């Protein structure tokens, strides 16, 4: 007689970034 | 680099580093049955946190190094991988799975290695919680052709939610069952412990200090498992000893106080029940002799396997329950009041024992687990009994009989340590142990100098005037007091005539 | 030095480049006490973005220039700290190394330079790290052991975000609640301004004007 | 290398560098005992940011070099781990330290931060003692099961108010000679006083750390163009939480000038507050617990505005919480109020709408009134006993022709527990409007209203008989300061907008209603 709500979370996303070199 | 993530245990078993296991080599029988396998060698150790799983993989490395392995098991080294240390440092994409293949590629190049992944349960929703690449679909085409032998261990409840409900990885993994010992079962783990604990802490351990660490700790502690809080009490034992050599019972009855809380350590107290039972409740004294009585034999002689520890019905009442518990276990909060008189309707009666799954009150109603056995003995007072509905005690025709009641989320609650007690059919009164009567001046006014000390014992520490009259304690005995009903709660009187004049005196 | 990787504010305050803060002088005083503690000697000031948390230590450059200054920072050059400018150029490898402890050797050289580093969490996490140390962790061992006093400001939330992250920055740096002002103390500050808009605007501002504007706003 | 890791908090406790640490000597015996352990060592030490979880290792490094230590810990150093003083290359030298030197016994502050380097010390080969928070415990930390076999909670709590004196009694010599003032035993007593009332951010054995630091830092301070006592730290939190000095620095019944009317129960609960300011009663029970029975709208719910502002300085920072929402445990776990209590160490709770609840809560309900102690998710005791309790609640034939005192009260114990109102410290029934307390809350609304019209360059006043119709429109017996507000609205201020619009009245001059009936 009663609902659940799956409440769906979001995420981070664990990310890829570019860096910077120096020589 | 599979040391970066776990030490050796294999290693660590020649060098003498593992704690020996005594018993559960049924368990670790098991397990070398699982590893001996061909294409699905992986076995989870099921149990629940602190039954010993890593302990059962520390005594198959002590197997290995033993010899006591089959040749498929021979010249092994187990490395307890964590992979909750492969998460930790990993902020990058791609980072996470690097160092889980430098696992698997020295997997690959040594060939002899058994990992013991802890927290297995962890190993789904490692990288995306299977919406993408996490560790479990790294592993999975490896577990499935026993190119990876991999000991899992986790509790069985996580074994169902995450292991279980990924089909694709419970086939991989082979649950082999670590149960909580026996008592007697850990008394005979800690005799080899002994040593261990001997060496370290500079102490020795007499015989029954084992016996009254594992009978102890099953009887106060329920949060924690046998085979870990009984090495717990001997562990603070030895930290009292610390402090300081011959460890007693009373030295873990000691560290347990430290523990749960209760100072109370039952033939001596079960005799003399009666006086500590009488420094709450003064007047009436038939009724605390006549639940001291039956609470003599249950606690104390002979008792059946399946009931609750004495059923009563109270026909003050209510005030020597809480003392009742006070005496049960040390506790003067273990008392739950149900308010029967909250329940009139039978819908109702699923608001107080537990919803059916789908509808309302799937919680508030089925939280007796959390309640009732999460405390080690309880006293349970179902007040106003006689206005609930007939199907709302019907109910309670299970927990007279067995002790059992069967929450709607589905849980086995057991009422056969809690004092059952109503208060107000031939069929429901008998499974009641007993019938209690409590009879309705000189009583009342016994009852003012027992509540008026414990007030004007705190007033005159912060300084303030004690005018106090044994007349005016009759006038105490008249208001807060009714025989058409029950001596109008005093402590109500009390509030009255002097706290409310204990701001003029100030003024 | 200093002036190419930041920009002296005590000067900008002598060159009247400053915009003055009428009221404010409680938490100007405030920046003053907590540099002067020893343990927490660093302060941050914490506040919504406009309440005028950079106004304060403006404020405090106008305060050591006007003389209105204890004689522990009397001269005591206060220098905004350009991380644009700290890490612009630095193509070549550790020269964000080598500027970051050429502008902290300058301090100890000296010795009448209070730093203020302007948005104090993007000091933390980000400058250099890749192959080198970043910007916070050149900062750090100065700002623990004690070689050098910050004068911080970060917005409210971002102080709970980046500051306080780890321990060690807790037990050094000391919120400096910059609230918002009342509606009577922003009619002090903008008849304060006043002189700044009617002379840029070469405009008259009223005092309804002023009472209409932190009202209605 | 060696120092590069931190500093050594051992060469730095015989040598002085390090502070007293007087007072949480038991959480000292408790690490060290934790420490001396086999199967379950290096103690986690767990407290919320300032209690003293440095100070507590910092001051068991004391411990070491005083002999207050077991053979285990003696001559054993203590080194701490900075990780902001090539960094993965050091960090496994940390893990060298065991055959490098073997006294090595290490503190991570935060450690939490180590899991999601990690120093795993092959299961359990380097001493270590923690530092973290407590749900940054319960949610780094005891997250991981691994971590978890090792290192043992240790609960170190917020300082009690006078246990926080005997902290900065210690403490004084340091900031006595940093500062080079003396400060008097006047500022210390009156520090953890005056900062666990005024501050909750943080705990007390900072808080009152902070301002001592500080006021002594104001007088090195305002000598450059010697003694701190109560008024020159209540002057350092008046320039904090800018609430005035002299507040810092009974009851006066004064919440009547603030209020419309109900005098009787204005002095009816001024009598308990005057008596939970000295504390006479037990602590363990709550500070004001009060009914506020009987007529909505006579001012009942203001009578709670002006009891926070004579017990804030702030006029409303009152928390407003509602009831009736539940079946379910699932909007029952609100019970929004854990934490806004948390960040008020003082609060005037009002709890309306109680008559309609749940019938399981009325379990739990109890445990606000009778204990005053709610522990939530963060393993925090939530108090409730240092905090008043408000409980506003609102309760044919030829018969006609007013006490209903006791009798509201019948029925109190009928609709609530009948032990619910043993823990009541007075019950109070408010009175309907008379025809003299009415018009004068027609003065309190109006004053908006003229307050809105002196902005456009006006003041009107009103006779007394035109505020005579408005009182008597704005009043019926079971309401009074509700439908009041409207009735000025619908007769007073719609007349008034079209009468400056199309300016019948226009610009300056004072208009006066003159109403005929
Ligand atoms: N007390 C004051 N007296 C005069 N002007 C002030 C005062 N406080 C703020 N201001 C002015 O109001 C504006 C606030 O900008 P400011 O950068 O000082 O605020 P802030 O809170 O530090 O902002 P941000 O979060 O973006 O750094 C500026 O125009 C500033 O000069
Ligand atoms: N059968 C056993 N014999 C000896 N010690 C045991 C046994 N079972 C558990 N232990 C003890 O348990 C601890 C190891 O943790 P364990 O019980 O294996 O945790 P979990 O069950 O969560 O894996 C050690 O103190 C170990 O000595
Ligand atoms: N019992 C105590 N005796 C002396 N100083 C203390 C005590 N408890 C805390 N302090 C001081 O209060 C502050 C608390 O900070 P810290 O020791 O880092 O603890 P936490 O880790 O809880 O922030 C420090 O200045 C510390 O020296």
């Amino acid at each position: 007689k009663v609902l659940i709500l799956a409440c769906l979370v979001a995420l981070a996303l664990a990310r890829e970034l570019e860096e910077l070199n120096v020589p | 680099v599979l040391d970066q993530f776990g030490r050796n245990l294999t290693a660590a078993a020649m060098e003498g580093k593992l704690d020996p296991v005594i018993g559960r080599e049924k368990e670790i029988e098991r397990v070398m049955q699982v590893l001996s396998r061909r294409t699905k060698n992986n076995p989870v150790l099921i149990g629940e946190p602190g039954v010993g799983k890593t302990a059962v993989v520390e005594g198959l490395a002590q197997a290995i190094v033993h010899g006591e392995v089959p040749e498929t098991l021979k010249d092994k080294q187990l490395y307890t991988l964590d992979l909750g240390s492969l998460v930790a440092g990993s902020r990058y994409r791609g980072d996470f799975e690097e160092r889980l293949k430098k696992v698997l590629k020295e997997i690959n190049t040594r060939g002899d290695i058994i990992l013991f992944i802890d927290a297995l349960h962890t190993l789904v929703g490692a990288g995306a919680a299977e919406g993408a690449i996490d560790a479990a679909s790294i592993l999975k085409p490896k577990l499935a052709r026993g190119e990876l032998q991999t000991i899992g261990a986790t509790t069985l409840d996580e074994y169902r939610k995450y292991i279980e409900k990924d089909a694709a990885l419970e086939r991989r993994f082979q649950p082999v069952q670590v149960g909580e010992p026996t008592v007697e079962h850990t008394i005979e783990i800690l005799k080899g412990l002994r040593d261990r604990y001997e060496a370290h802490h500079r102490v020795s351990i007499t015989d029954a200090a084992m016996v009254a660490a594992a009978t102890l700790a099953d009887r106060y502690i329920n949060d924690r498992f046998l085979p870990d809080k009984a090495i717990d009490l001997i562990d603070e034992a030895g930290a009292r000893m610390r402090i300081r050599a011959e460890v007693d019972d009373e030295q873990i009855a000691e560290v347990l106080g430290n523990w749960t809380g209760i100072p109370v350590f039952e033939t001596t107290r079960l005799l003399r029940m009666e006086e500590e039972l009488h420094k709450r409740i003064i007047g009436q004294e038939d009724a605390v002799k006549a639940v001291s009585k039956a609470i003599r034999r249950t606690r104390a002689g002979l008792k059946d396997p399946k009931r609750p520890s004495g059923s009563f019905i109270f026909a003050g009442k209510t005030e020597l329950s809480k003392a009742l518990a006070n005496f049960l276990f040390g506790d003067d909060d273990a008392l739950i009041q149900i308010d029967m008189g909250e329940f009139h309707d039978r819908f109702t009666a699923s608001r107080l024992f537990g919803a059916p799954p789908g509808y309302v009150g799937y919680e508030e109603g089925g939280q007796l687990t959390e309640k009732v056995r999460r405390k080690p003995f309880s006293v349970v007072l179902f007040d106003a009994i006689e206005k609930a509905h007939q199907e709302i005690y019907n109910s309670l025709l299970q927990v007279l009989e067995d002790g059992r009641l069967t929450d709607g989320q589905g849980r086995t609650v057991d009422f056969k340590n809690t004092v059952l007690i109503f208060t107000s059919r031939p069929e429901f009164l008998n499974r009641i142990d007993d019938i209690i009567v409590f009879h309705q001046r000189e009583e009342i006014i016994r009852m003012v100098d027992l509540m008026i000390s414990r007030v004007a014992g705190q007033l005159k520490s912060k300084d303030m005037a004690l005018v106090l009259t044994d007349a005016a304690k009759a006038l105490l005995a008249k208001r807060g007091f009714d025989p058409v009903l029950g001596a109008r709660p005093l402590r109500r009187t009390i509030q009255r005539e002097i706290e409310d004049q204990l701001s003029e005196k100030i003024l | 030095v200093l002036d190419q990787f930041g920009r002296n504010l005590t000067a900008a305050a002598m060159e009247g480049k400053l915009d003055p803060v009428i009221g404010r002088e409680k938490e100007i005083e405030r920046v003053m006490q907590v540099l002067s503690r020893r343990t927490k000697n660093n302060p941050v000031l914490i506040g919504e973005p406009g309440v005028g948390k950079t106004a304060v230590v403006e404020g405090l450059a106008q305060a050591i220039v006007h003389g209105e200054v204890p004689e522990t920072l009397k001269d005591k050059q206060l220098y905004t700290l350009d991380l644009g400018s700290l890490v612009a150029g630095s193509r070549y490898r550790g020269d964000f190394e080598e500027r970051l402890k050429k502008v902290l050797k300058e301090i100890n050289t000296r010795g009448d330079i209070i730093l203020f580093i302007d948005a104090l969490h993007t000091l933390v996490g980000a400058g250099a790290a890749e192959g080198a140390i970043d910007a916070a962790s050149i900062l750090k061992p100065k700002l623990a052991r004690g070689e050098l006093q910050t004068i911080g400001a970060t917005t409210l939330d971002e102080y709970r975000k980046y500051i306080e992250k780890d321990a060690a920055l807790e037990r050094r740096f000391q919120p400096v609640q910059v609230g918002e002002p009342t509606v009577e103390h922003t009619i002090e500050i903008l008849k304060g301004l006043r002189d700044r808009y009617e002379a840029h605007h070469r405009v008259s501002i009223t005092d309804a004007a002023m009472v209409a504007a932190a009202t209605l706003a």
